[PDB]
């Protein structure tokens, strides 16, 4: 479907290739992965890369982003002359540097996981996940004083100026006020435009000004769904400080009330929303009209088979969510699954 | 996610579960030898489990260590079989190791077993639900008379390679005989030193350029002659 | 259960250090 | 031009005298696979920087 | 079938956030042959040496130097290709 | 040597001693948020621990592995502190984690400590006798339900520093907008895209030569013009 | 205790060894 | 014996590591 | 709050007395381009190009060579400053 | 007096069998200075500067570039050692 001069897409792919020139920077990655006679067509097949990932990167890499000089221009775009010979893991991390996406081996494909906007998957409350000896369900740690960067000299290849190289300055004046200056150099793969590499510098100030929180935690039996770059939430009563998770004791069809396991307080000025899980498996939102007792809730509606101890969430309008990026599951003799996540 | 069928995730969710069993297949069709199947436990009517139609074989086998993590190195999950008979020790010598075979593992719920292996058969059987995932074996790192452990690897790994990978030789062609690039088709000419024959086995080219003017298919030399003037 | 314990724990150390070294010095590592 | 191969050539200016003139042959391995080729002719071929 | 299991987030975040959603690019290293001339992996305006070397691979529109396989100077024909040739004045 | 007070060094050689008190100051003026005290005990009549005015409060807290030593890398102690009940990721969401302020570490023998603590009094007391370091917050390697643990450093720390520090840039300019060397000090012109503006709120150089041409004030530029021409 | 608190060890012998790396990458230490 | 055990393992197990690495340091190791 | 305490003298007079007192002073790396001429960290020379380089510092009397900001060349005026203009003999 | 005592062949094999039979000869590292020019650790054919530098070792017959020891330009004497000399034509 890929029209390489006007960069636009026809429809529904079907999985066929057509041979052409063209500048995306995923289609270049490709053919560095599965080309026979120079690349690893050989060690690699064509059936362990996924070309579906590599597609949605391809449409993200094409879009249209303002430059400075008031033009628009494609976000990333593959613009190199590789001479020297180097190993095939720093060619990668250089390919998958430009685009920010991170190389990890699915249970069956090699994907590649792109730093985009994502929606959530699944919530894990105080009650799905495992109480160590310790008593901490969830460890979470931050990002050091000098490890957050706030100046970054990227370089790149001028086509004005003569090829030879040149580097931009990128930084961030609020942030130098706090956490003092800590600069870093950086080359851009690829790049032939000031706005891509003023871009590549920005993308670091930014995810190491805003995203500066990981977490921890173990989860038994139903990790069999996650891998890595799932985005999830996370509802931790205590870190909160008030009771948004449990799960039901008890359901009343007829009277449309639920037993809730903990008391739960209404806001004032809104509607909260109760997350259920319906008896298909699919999360099912439903507004909460009254509290009785604390424990007693009166949903609009009441989904179809919702079993007793099954998860429920609040999800009040003032509080925002904590959503979170895994990076790691390691399986576990036990039959757990321990899981590493980082802000998002 | 992995795309889970509906009744794995109901099965996940509930308090009280059935056993899980994990089914490992060692792939040799590659190397040169027949696929085994093998399996921890038995069943319970004292036969070995059947999967679909596999019939998956007792023996004691486990494989520990797997991991989904790309941020450092590679995972190399590790797999440890016992041939107290000498099982691996007979496979060992002869396919050479057992070293680029596949491993494939499957994880399914007894639940959803076949109907065989329960005395009073199963209701609720699906042959549909499984969780798969494929390594390749890369080392035998023990081989004693209790035990033998292999280290499993993924099958895109970047160890050993270099990208351009492509020589610029002067009296020597990089690429593979009677190849796609070589592009050479015909009656056996010579030996691989330069020494007439007919016979078809023993037909190999020299790399050398007398050995593919043996072919007349100097156009398609892969090395670039009278380099050597301009290095010096 | 005395110094003996020390020194197994030692030598195990010892043994992990080694094979920590020679993991990470492989494609992806602190090393490489 | 074409795609899969290409010439081109720029007249040479007549002598005047009876002298003789040098002659340079360089051949230059671009890149490996089946590229699409020059951007504008002639005008994409630089000696010195000319 | 037993050990201690860790956490990794605080051995993780210890090089950076960055580097946990991406990896990082690679600098050449520096020779003081070049007066301050900084140089790049993927661009290269110069013809070098032919043997021992890969063939290179050229990805997008580029400015390249190649790898010099012939190099020679010998006397020019008159002949310019036609059947017309005039020689001197 | 430390410049110890005489009375101080006749407790240390003394062969029974009285109790050593160590008391935490955590100093957040430079973040933007207050100064808190914490101390480990309470005293003799269960009242917070008063030193000089200040009146450390009660509260689980510990430091361990501080150390004298030049020959390798920096010091890097440790600091444990309870938030069962919360304070600690109210303290940490608000701040950005608690990262850049100070610490103060107090030692006085409990001999010296003030006359309000004990209920007889105490007439040696002199508020003059303790050992004070400082260090400043690094990071926080932990945070949980049952506690929070940091990792200190010395003030003066030379990881992500370079000497020179100061780049020409042919396009930009490197100096803080309206500080020393800039020079620049009078009303709004323009905003950080270089569009006019009045509000002081929003008055921001884009560091580039248009940016710095709205001010006049193109002779203190920072950056070097026309290198790249040479460069080239 | 059996072979379960040399496993154990060995576990907790390669974190120190990923520490002590770590630790001794920084400004002063040997691989600097 | 409880966490102290595990803590006095950590120590000599960073012991050991920092023991290896100067041991590899030298002329013939992986760091030579 | 437990643990055990190794000696460290042994460990330290590992490198020399001398590390113990004072740290040791880096050596540049050695490049044949230079035919065996032998660099220091503290003199430089010659003329360096400028962009994405540090602004040097000079701490004592020193001969110096600096990264040049300009370099022109064009045709002179024959006026010498003075009122009076000679031109030609 | 005590211990664990562990098995060392897949430790050793972890680099190959040939190390294990004979050590691995070096290479020098590449600049970009020289356009791919490839160096080696035994051969050197051009004349190097003297001072600083280790008295190089000759093992087999092979062509040498030698450190310079003295240089200089002066003009010669008419006289070619025998008691005749004739100067001009
Ligand atoms: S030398 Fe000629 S015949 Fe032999 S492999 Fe090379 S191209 Fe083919
Ligand atoms: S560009 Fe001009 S006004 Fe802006 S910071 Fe630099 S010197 Fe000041």
């Amino acid at each position: 479907n890929y029209n390489p001069q006007t960069r636009q897409y026809s429809g529904i792919w079907d999985g066929t290739f057509k041979p052409a020139y063209s500048n995306n920077m995923a289609w270049c990655l490709w053919d560095m992965l599965t080309h026979p006679r120079y690349g690893m067509g050989k060690r690699l097949g064509a059936a362990d890369v996924d070309k579906w990932a590599l597609y949605v990167i391809g449409q993200y890499c094409d879009q249209s982003v303002p430059d400075g000089f008031g033009g628009t221009e494609p976000r990333i775009t593959c613009n190199a002359y590789l001479t020297t010979q180097r190993k095939a893991w720093d060619v990668l991390s250089d390919f998958c540097s430009a685009m920010r996406c991170m190389p990890v081996w699915n249970g069956q494909t090699l994907t590649f996981v792109q730093d985009r906007p994502s929606d959530k998957t699944w919530t894990y409350n105080r009650s799905n996940v495992v109480m160590p000896d310790d008593g901490a369900p969830f460890r979470y740690s931050f990002s050091a004083l000098k490890d957050r960067h706030n100046a970054v000299e990227v370089n790149w290849i001028d086509p004005n100026n003569g090829w030879e190289t040149a580097t931009e300055l990128v930084e961030d004046t609020q942030a130098i006020a706090r956490y003092g200056r800590n600069v870093t150099k950086m080359d851009a793969f690829g790049c032939t435009s000031r706005g891509q590499a003023h871009r590549a510098g920005l993308w670091l100030i930014k995810t190491e000004l805003l995203e500066t929180q990981t977490v921890d935690f173990s989860v038994g039996a139903e990790g069999l769904r996650h891998v890595p770059g799932d985005v999830i939430e996370i509802c931790d009563d205590d870190y909160a400080g008030i009771s948004t998770g449990g799960r039901v004791l008890a359901v009343n069809s007829q009277t449309r009330t639920l037993t809730l396991d903990r008391e739960i307080t209404l806001p004032s000025s809104g509607t909260a929303l109760i997350s259920l899980v319906d008896g298909s498996g699919n999360p099912v939102s439903v507004e909460v009209q009254s509290v009785t007792d604390g424990v007693k809730v009166k949903v609009s509606r009441v989904p179809d088979g919702v079993a007793e101890y099954s998860v429920w969430e609040l999800k009040l309008p003032t509080l925002r969510q904590r959503l979170f990026r895994c990076v790691s599951i390691r399986e576990n003799d036990d039959g757990t699954y321990a899981i590493t996540a980082v802000q998002h | 996610m992995q795309d889970i069928r509906q009744e794995t995730l109901n099965e996940c969710t509930r308090a009280e579960q059935s056993a899980s069993v994990v089914l490992w297949e060692i792939d040799l069709t590659e190397v040169g030898g027949e696929r085994y199947f093998f399996c921890n436990e038995q069943n319970e009517k004292g036969e070995p489990v059947t999967w679909q139609g596999r019939q998956y074989q007792p023996y004691p086998i486990q494989g520990s260590g797997f991991e989904l993590n790309g941020k450092g190195t590679s995972t190399r999950p590790t797999l440890t079989v016992s041939n107290l008979y000498g099982m691996v020790t007979g496979m060992a010598e002869d396919m050479q190791s057992l070293v680029g075979g596949t491993v494939v593992r499957r994880k399914v719920y007894a639940r959803f077993l076949d109907a065989v292996n329960f005395v009073n058969g199963n209701s609720y059987a699906d042959p549909e639900q499984e969780v798969i995932s494929r390594w390749r074996i890369e080392q035998c790192s023990e081989l004693s008379a209790v035990s033998a452990s292999f280290v499993l690897s993924t099958p895109t790994e970047t160890d050993g390679a270099v990208f351009p990978g492509r020589i610029m030789l002067a009296n020597t062609c990089t690429w593979t005989y009677r190849g796609d690039e070589c592009g050479y088709s015909g009656p056996a000419v010579a030996d691989e030193y330069d020494q007439p024959t007919s016979d078809i086995t023993k037909d190999k080219c020299s790399k050398c350029l007398s050995g593919c003017k043996f072919r007349n298919n100097v156009g398609n030399f892969g090395g670039f002659l009278s380099i050597n003037k301009l290095s010096q | 259960i005395g110094p003996a314990a020390l020194k197994a724990v030692y030598d195990m150390a010892r043994k992990g250090a080694r094979d920590e070294i020679q993991t990470q010095m492989r494609d992806g590592g602190l090393f490489s | 031009m074409g795609k899969g191969s290409s010439k081109g050539h720029t007249p040479r200016e007549a002598k005047d005298n009876l002298k003789s003139t040098q002659l340079l042959s360089v051949i230059d391995a671009i890149s490996e696979g089946p590229i699409e080729g020059p951007v504008d002719g002639l005008k994409s071929v630089l000696l010195n920087s000319t | 079938m037993t050990g201690i299991l860790f956490s990794l987030g605080a051995s993780m975040v210890l090089g950076g956030v960055a580097q946990m959603l991406a990896p990082k690019a690679r600098t050449p290293r520096i020779q003081t042959t070049d007066n301050g001339k900084q140089n790049t992996y993927f661009s290269s305006l110069d013809n070098m040496v032919a043997q021992g070397n890969v063939l290179p691979v050229l990805y997008g529109e580029m400015r390249v130097g190649s790898r010099v396989v012939s190099q020679e100077i010998s006397t020019a024909d008159e002949g310019d290709g036609g059947q017309v040739v005039v020689i001197g004045r």
